[PDB]
């Protein structure tokens, strides 16, 4: 055939993992990748729903599209089959994030060196932007209502494995792991989780203040 | 000075050795030794945590446990153990806790605090531990990159995608413990204000009698966002 | 066999394998199905059994082979039905994950 | 394993009638149960329970039940 | 001209959601300055035990 | 249908004129124009 | 390797200097 289906499959997989799951992967993505992905979606009849969704945002990029329950189910099935990750939560927030990101990209002009913009954009519910204190108080009110679940009172010292071999084997198994990769993954993961929760919360985040000041505080207190 | 000169004073002579040395090699060896020691400390801490969790006598994998909304007993046990571990790390003398903690697992956006997952509260003299399990699952299930991309710039079934999740749990519980310590050391107002800032950790957390020295699992590497 | 024994078989019989297999031989016939011990004891090469009357075992198969196309799966194989049933069971049980639903598709012929 | 919701009882729940131990380590118990329609069956409960009599052995069941148990309990990850 | 222009356009990036940059520049950067006394005391306790 | 052939062809023509002619008009072109043009060319 | 900061040119230098000074006169 005239289409490298495998390579376009790989490109679409990478881009969707980059935008939707927002996995730790972070590399430069060029117009080639988006073109390949759109062609891949258009080619597959199964993915015509996703293709139509992406196309719709070209004109108006400021709204969640209206669908039916069956349409949503089929869309979830198509996305799950594409990603080949049934063991994940991709219910609705994933789709909204993807629509927002593609709305930004398609309605963005050409740039020489990236844009590097946070995915805090085009939130839903059309709610006025809310403050941390207001939402925190409102939600804590619900939290403080009732319903604990376990009553551990006396308190036993935190157990520790006394066998050294059980520790030396673990050290041997875990040693080859590079520490930098682990730290980078964990940090990026916390960042993305906070970003998604905040975006759904429909509030105004601190781009380079709250997490940044937290890091600064840790470094200063440990150092000086 | 960049370089250091050593001259030997030989008695009753004029011939001398005048050997010049650099500090750069010594600095490099110092940095290498320090980095090795820090890496060993971090790996030892992770091994301790994993061994403790293993001693919890749990059959299922960690992520599977965190996916089982049906039972909250296991999640409460894990969170309690990790908090106790952090408390031991700060204050090795004391291990257990005086009070009792009631654990509540939450499974909705309304309970979800926008960003701080492990909400730590107290009411009527009893500590309460609120948890957002969906956020925990989301963070634990983000397909952590495993490819060798250093980017430092300036028998057992334990894969990297598992050690990473264990470390992430350590970090999240660590932030929770810092907020709880702020709550304990001061008034409720201080805790509420700090929740919205994170800028009050500089109170006494530096090397002090009340706050001992520790790596804290986050000073091992400086990091920051690259926004303009 | 050792796992099955430890699960329920206390002692160590001389021919414990034969003991298991005959203990299920007692039931092979009347319920018309293979005892799973035999299945695990064995790709393809699918095993069966007989009676003097004409009938197979695994689906109660006819003496020829697996039928090619007996009846449609429209009401089951559709993603909508499986999703509806999955949501119903999840809501009733309070679970969030760990439950899998599969349509009854291995229906050669009743 | 999730379906075996581990009920948490304090003190342990007392039970009447025959009881069989399945996973003493994991507290998996098999108990005779009969619907009013006299449709005999067994419930595979998991949690905190104690019998009022000696706990009869698993190897005294109608082999149908035993085959069902074999297919259920033992993991089938090997093939 | 079409080749070159399409080329340059394709080679351009698109967008990224930022990430966390890890530096830990020059490691400790003389954060801790230790003297011979305390380090020797701790080590001498170790060696004086046995062996 | 699922494709606006007219709009897609118009965008393709506009972008091709802009590229080959190096259009002096100060009207930047969205990347969506490139994607739409590619789809139109592939279909044709 | 010990990661301590010794006397730059005092302790060793005082060792050599005392040794040599007493070696004179």
């Amino acid at each position: 055939e005239l289409i490298n289906m495998r390579r376009y499959r790989n490109a679409a997989r990478k881009l969707i993992h980059h935008y939707s799951l927002n996995s730790t992967s972070s590399t430069e993505y060029k117009i080639s990748d988006v073109v390949m992905t759109m062609i891949f979606l258009l080619r597959s009849e199964k993915y015509h729903s996703l293709f139509k969704l992406l196309e719709t945002t070209f004109d108006d990029y400021t709204c969640r599209p209206q669908m039916t329950q069956v349409q949503t189910d089929t869309l979830l099935d198509a996305v799950r089959s594409l990603l080949e990750m049934p063991s994940t939560t991709i219910d609705l927030t994933t789709v909204d994030i993807m629509r927002s990101s593609f709305a930004r990209c398609f309605n963005s002009p050409i740039m020489r060196y990236a844009k590097i913009v946070l995915l805090q954009n085009v939130a839903l519910q059309r709610d006025k932007r809310t403050t941390l204190e207001e939402l925190l108080i409102e939600r804590g009110e619900k939290i403080q209502m009732l319903q604990p679940q376990q009553y551990i009172n006396s308190g036993t010292e935190i157990p520790f494995c006394d066998d050294a071999e059980f520790l030396n084997r673990l050290l041997k198994h875990i040693d080859p792991y590079p520490l930098s990769r682990m730290y980078y993954n964990a940090a990026n993961t916390m960042f993305y989780t906070t970003m998604e929760n905040y975006a759904v919360s429909n509030c105004k985040f601190n781009i380079e203040d709250y997490n940044n000041i937290f890091k600064v505080m840790e470094n200063i207190r440990k150092h000086s | 000075c960049n370089k250091v000169r050593t001259v030997t004073e030989i008695v009753n002579s004029d011939e001398k050795i005048q050997k010049t040395y650099e500090l750069a090699e010594f600095d490099l060896k110092n940095l290498s030794s320090l980095e090795s020691y820090e890496t060993l400390k971090i790996k030892l801490a992770l091994s301790k945590y994993m061994a403790m969790l293993s001693t919890l006598e749990m059959t299922q994998p960690l992520l599977e446990i965190f996916r089982n909304k049906a039972d909250t007993r296991q999640i409460a046990a894990v969170v309690f153990s990790t908090l106790a571990f952090i408390h031991n790390r700060f204050h090795p003398l004391v291990t257990n806790f005086t009070n009792k903690m009631e654990f509540v697992v939450t499974e909705t956006n309304d309970t979800s605090i926008p960003g701080e997952p492990i909400l730590f509260t107290e009411n009527e003299g009893v500590l309460l531990c609120s948890v957002d399990r969906p956020s925990i699952v989301k963070m634990l299930s983000r397909e952590f990159d495993t490819e060798a991309l250093v980017n430092f710039e300036n028998d057992f079934s334990i894969t990297e995608v598992e050690a990473t999740q264990y470390l992430t749990l350590l970090l999240t519980v660590e932030h929770a413990y810092l907020h709880y310590y702020i709550f304990k050391n001061y008034g409720v107002f201080e805790y509420c204000k700090s929740l919205t800032d994170h800028s009050l950790f500089t109170n006494k957390l530096r090397s002090t009698m009340s706050t001992k020295t520790s790596n804290l699992l986050l000073s091992k590497f400086k990091f920051t966002i690259e926004d303009f | 066999i050792k796992q099955a024994q430890s699960l329920l078989g206390i002692p160590d019989y001389s021919q414990t394998v034969v003991d298991f297999v005959k203990m299920f031989q007692k039931i092979i016939f009347p319920y018309q199905l293979v005892p799973n011990v035999i299945i695990k004891l064995n790709l393809f090469c699918k095993n069966d059994s007989i009676a003097i009357s004409s009938s197979g075992i695994v689906p109660i198969n006819m003496p020829d082979f697996s039928p090619p196309n007996t009846f449609d799966y429209s009401d089951y194989a559709n993603r909508t039905n499986i999703n509806f049933v999955t949501q119903r069971v999840l809501t009733d049980g309070g679970f969030s994950s760990g439950i899998t639903v599969t349509p009854v598709k291995y229906n050669y012929y009743l | 394993p999730n379906l075996l919701v581990y009920r948490q009882s304090s003190p342990p729940v007392r039970l009447t009638g025959d009881v069989y131990v399945v996973d003493k380590n994991e507290k998996v118990f098999l108990v005779k149960h009969v619907f009013s329609n006299t449709v005999p069956a067994y419930l595979l409960i998991r949690g905190d329970y104690e019998s009022s009599s000696d706990l009869k052995s698993l190897r005294d069941l109608n082999p149908w039940v035993q085959n069902t148990l074999l297919k259920l309990l033992i993991p089938d990850s090997v093939q």
